[PDB]
RNA sequence: AUGGUUUGGCACCUCGAUGUCGGCUCGUCGCAUCCUGGGGCUGGAGCAGGUCCCAAGGGUUGGGCUGUUCGCCCAUUAAAGCGGCACGCGAGCUGGGUUUAGAACGUCGUGAGACAGUUCGGUCUCUAUCCGCCGCGCGCGUCAGAAGCUUGAGGAAACCUGUCCCUAGUACGAGAGGACCGGGACGGACGAACCUCUGGUAUACCAGUUGUCCCACCAGGGGCACGGCUGGAUAGCCACGUUCGGACAGGAUAACCGCUGAAAGCAUCUAAGCGGGAAACCUCUUCCAAGACCAGGCUUCUCACCCUCUAGGAGGGAUAAGGCCCCCCGCAGACCACGGGAUUGAUAGACCAGACCUGGAAGCCUAGUAAUAGGUGCAGGGAACUGGCACUAACCGGCCGAAAACUUAC
């Protein structure tokens, strides 16, 4: 998606990538994740695709997901209950929360979490 | 939609022949030799094409005389009369700036069979 | 560079007297029954149990 | 765009191989000189035996530039490498004959010999 | 007189002359102002017309500004300007609730438009005042950027108000005198305007008719 | 006779420290003016000069040799001005020279050593307190609280110039040569705005490929090796790119040209007067600007409800118009600010479609012993741009914020 206008976050590019793919990871093998608040906003629209892929579930697709996630079980279960349960809604698969700033640093952290409402 | 496009298509230009970089076609240019009209044909080797619309440009580069010619058009030009495609090229890039240090054998460009 | 003189009482203390912390405003949620303040910034994550209030 | 200390081509049959740009007239403190610009140049090169001699500070005209320049009518030109053409105070060559493709702008600086002598006027 | 209209400036295109010349052209939407309000010399001492344009929903209008419009006659715009023209004559033609659209100006007319200029940020004497910088090589240390003599040796011991150097640039309102409007389209309400206005895509602008070539 | 721009003289100034020349970067001022501008006489026929007045708005090039200032030279140019400001500018830079310690040559001294004689080499430290300057906010004020649009005292920016074509090969001139004035086009340098074109960049784009490890394996991919290295690369920023600018006009003037005429019966551009007269001056162009304390003007909106001490004023509370904070964001941005949206919503993301970039995906089939090639197929992949779409987030929310009175005139 949309390049970060700034610095990036882990400090170099590479590590952001793995940044994001861990968190994208996490975030799907969980269904909620806690992190500070600009890293869950850099991961909505990278996790969002991500499912968008999954949503038209392909062996193609199943190739692009798998060239950035690299966990088996996570794709297995993104391509099974993950893919199917968004068939039908257009966009929005994730929200994020505010809550309160880290102790140590004084960092915001927020709460995304996958929508279950439908 | 591209929000311009209601002032584009009324200067917007038809009957272009679809080409593609590689391809060698001879555009037929009119010019002006004192105050009189002429076309001037330029055979080459289409090199590069650059979308934008009505600022579509396509780049034609031919041998003459020993010395490289490049030459770059606006595709909607009414300065272009006609242009007339005559082999189609077999190339892997979009854009052929390599040809830039080829002569003679090493920068002929494969026919599309 | 290093400073030639002594700052005076009146230069310090108004200058000092910049640097502050600004209250947050705090806006009233009702979680488990009992009323309490809670920033509006968390007014969500408090509704949804996610903030810690002791 | 060629400046000083720039190195070109010769494109008639003076002798010259090799010319190095000194001055570039058309204006004080001016910077390039593009197709049909005349700058002030000294021989680098030249043929054993031709009638110019190496270190002789000539009069010449671009005639060729490998930076596009842009024309009245949108379309562009550029060609392979530089190229000058050694002329006296009369615009005309000091050659008898051109060599390789020449540009458009020739004509509009009132360089006809040139033009009519070139191979090819693109 | 002078002539003028709000616009927006939508973007920039290419055009072909009858002599099959190119021309780059900006795209103006001069889209339909109303007039407002009067300024005459007998009530507020200058000769001026003010304009309204735009289009925002009733409901995010401040009650002033409301009462203002209502008051005047006309539903309210987003963007409200002055014209400020030269006797009362000049303001003669010109009455509340008229409005004003693109045809104003006919092809080939000179025109002053004015627009606030994109914002840089807080720039270097390098960008912001075209400074020569000092040589990146041969030995100098950390000044390769850095403006270097500011004053010179006492005597006034001070640096003459209005020194160059680096500070916050752009966004300040900018003319651009004697374009040419090549072109008026008379049902859009767009005006193709040869040459380059200031300002971001979307932004207010203020086209006048040339004060020097007309 | 001026000047302290040159070498001088004095030593009042600092040895419990004032960097010593050139160069770079950045200036500001004077006119004793190099060009452009206005005139006079010409030992000025015209051209072009000579010389002298007025004139400081702008401009006043790039190189070779030398550490150089200076100077000579090479190309140009309208011209390549002279000077002041610690011979401006090292808490801005350089260390080439000078000016430590090493070493050598010539000369001097028996010797240690020495030479405003020569040559090679030789640490340039600092987190900005105050004034100053460039930008940005907070607070209060402008006699109720606010909101739109502005007038402008005052200030800043800009001010350059060339060639060619008509008038005209005329005037003048034995001929050669050679115009005044007025119009037009194209340029050089500089400045601003902008990204349609060209070009640069591109650390979440597309493709190729080397070494290695991993996804059990083939296939397909992934991590690392400068984004591993290459070929392209939309948006944004930008110039090498595009467009535009220096004006026109008026007033008062300098040198000067004058009209009308005294003192001084004539004369006299003058002591009364009235006129022309320049890139200088005031307007004119662009921009800032009511903290302009004479704190402005035209409008519009709310235009009210309590409690307390003692009723004199004051204090406190709650409000209206409105603003801010929290939230979604920006091509606005160090922070702040500014601007837009906030369910009565297209502000951002996602989704769908398009534009554009890359260049023909995976799988399957076919041909080939294989490398590989063809079809399915303008395929697949994808960021900035455009249009739809409330799917996600802009929230069942907090803080501020409106009137002593009197005099005179009508």
């Amino acid at each position: 998606p949309k390049p970060t206008k700034g610095p990036r976050l882990g400090g170099s590019s590479s590590h952001q990538s793995a940044l994001l793919a861990n968190l994208a990871t996490s975030l799907f093998e969980h269904g909620r994740i806690k992190t500070t608040e600009p890293k869950a906003r850099a991961l909505r629209p990278y996790a969002e695709k991500l499912i968008t892929h999954a949503k038209k579930g392909a062996l193609h697709n199943r190739r692009e997901v798998m060239k950035k996630i690299r966990d088996k079980d996570v794709v297995h279960t993104l391509f099974a209950e993950i893919g199917p349960f968004y068939a039908d809604r257009n966009g929005g698969y994730t929200r994020i929360i505010k809550v309160e700033n880290r102790k140590g640093d004084n960092a915001p952290m927020a709460v995304i979490e996958l929508v279950r409402e439908k | 939609m591209n929000t311009l496009d209601f002032v584009d298509q009324a200067s917007l230009r038809d009957d272009i022949p679809t080409f593609s970089p590689g391809d060698t076609v001879n555009v037929h240019v009119k010019v002006i030799e004192g105050s009189k009209e002429r076309i001037q044909v330029f055979k080459g080797v289409v090199i590069r094409r650059q979308g934008g619309g009505i600022s579509e440009t396509f780049t034609v580069r031919k041998e003459s005389y020993g010395v490289g010619v490049e030459r770059t058009f606006p595709v909607h030009s009414p300065n272009i009369d006609h242009i007339d495609v005559l082999t189609r090229g077999d190339v892997r890039r979009a854009k052929l700036y390599y040809l830039r240090e080829l002569r003679g054998k090493k920068a002929k460009i494969k026919e599309k069979r | 560079a290093v400073p030639k003189r002594r700052m005076s009482r009146a230069n310090t203390r108004s200058r000092r007297a910049q640097w502050k912390a600004e209250a947050p405003g705090l806006v009233t949620v009702s979680v488990a029954g009992q009323q309490r303040k809670v920033p509006r910034r968390l007014l969500k994550a408090a509704r949804l149990g996610l903030v810690d209030l002791d | 765009m060629i400046q000083q200390e720039s190195r070109l081509k010769v494109a008639d049959n003076t002798g010259a191989k090799e010319i190095l740009c000194i001055r570039v007239l058309g204006g004080s403190s001016r910077r390039y000189a593009g197709i049909g610009d005349v700058i002030v140049a000294t021989v680098k090169d030249a043929i054993p035996g031709g009638n110019v001699k190496r270190g002789d500070v000539v009069k010449a005209v671009v005639v060729r530039t490998v930076k596009e320049r842009r024309r009245a009518d949108g379309s562009y030109i550029k060609f392979d490498e530089n190229a000058a053409v050694i002329i006296k105070n009369d615009n005309d060559p000091r050659g008898t004959r051109i060599f390789g493709p020449v540009g458009r702008e020739l004509r509009e600086k009132k360089f006809m010999k040139i033009v009519s002598l070139a191979p090819e006027v693109l | 007189a002078r002539k003028g209209i709000l616009g927006t400036k939508l973007g920039m295109t290419q055009v072909f002359d009858e002599n099959n010349k190119v021309v780059p052209v900006t795209v103006v939407k001069a889209g339909p102002n109303v007039v407002t309000r009067i300024r005459t010399t007998e009530r507020d001492g200058y000769s001026a017309v003010q304009l309204a344009y735009g289009e925002i929903s009733p409901r995010k209008v401040i009650k002033p500004v409301a009462g203002q419009f209502a008051a005047a006659g006309v539903n309210p715009r987003r963007h409200v300007a002055e014209l400020r023209l030269d006797d009362e004559a000049a303001v003669a033609e010109y009455e509340v609730g008229q409005e004003l659209t693109a045809e104003i100006f006919s092809d080939g007319a000179y025109v002053d438009v004015t627009g606030t200029s994109k914002g840089k940020g807080f720039a270097g004497t390098m960008k912001r005042h075209g400074f020569r910088g000092q040589g990146a090589a041969h030995g100098a240390q950390a000044v390769h950027r850095r403006p270097g003599s500011i004053g010179g040796c006492a005597t006034p011991g001070r640096v003459f108000k209005g020194t160059r150097m680096s500070g916050r640039m752009g966004n300040d309102r900018v003319t651009t005198q004697n374009l040419k409007v090549h072109k008026v389209d008379a049902e859009n309400g767009v005006l193709l305007i040869k040459g380059a206005i200031p300002g971001r895509n979307g932004g207010l602008v203020v086209v006048r008719s040339a004060i020097k070539r007309g």
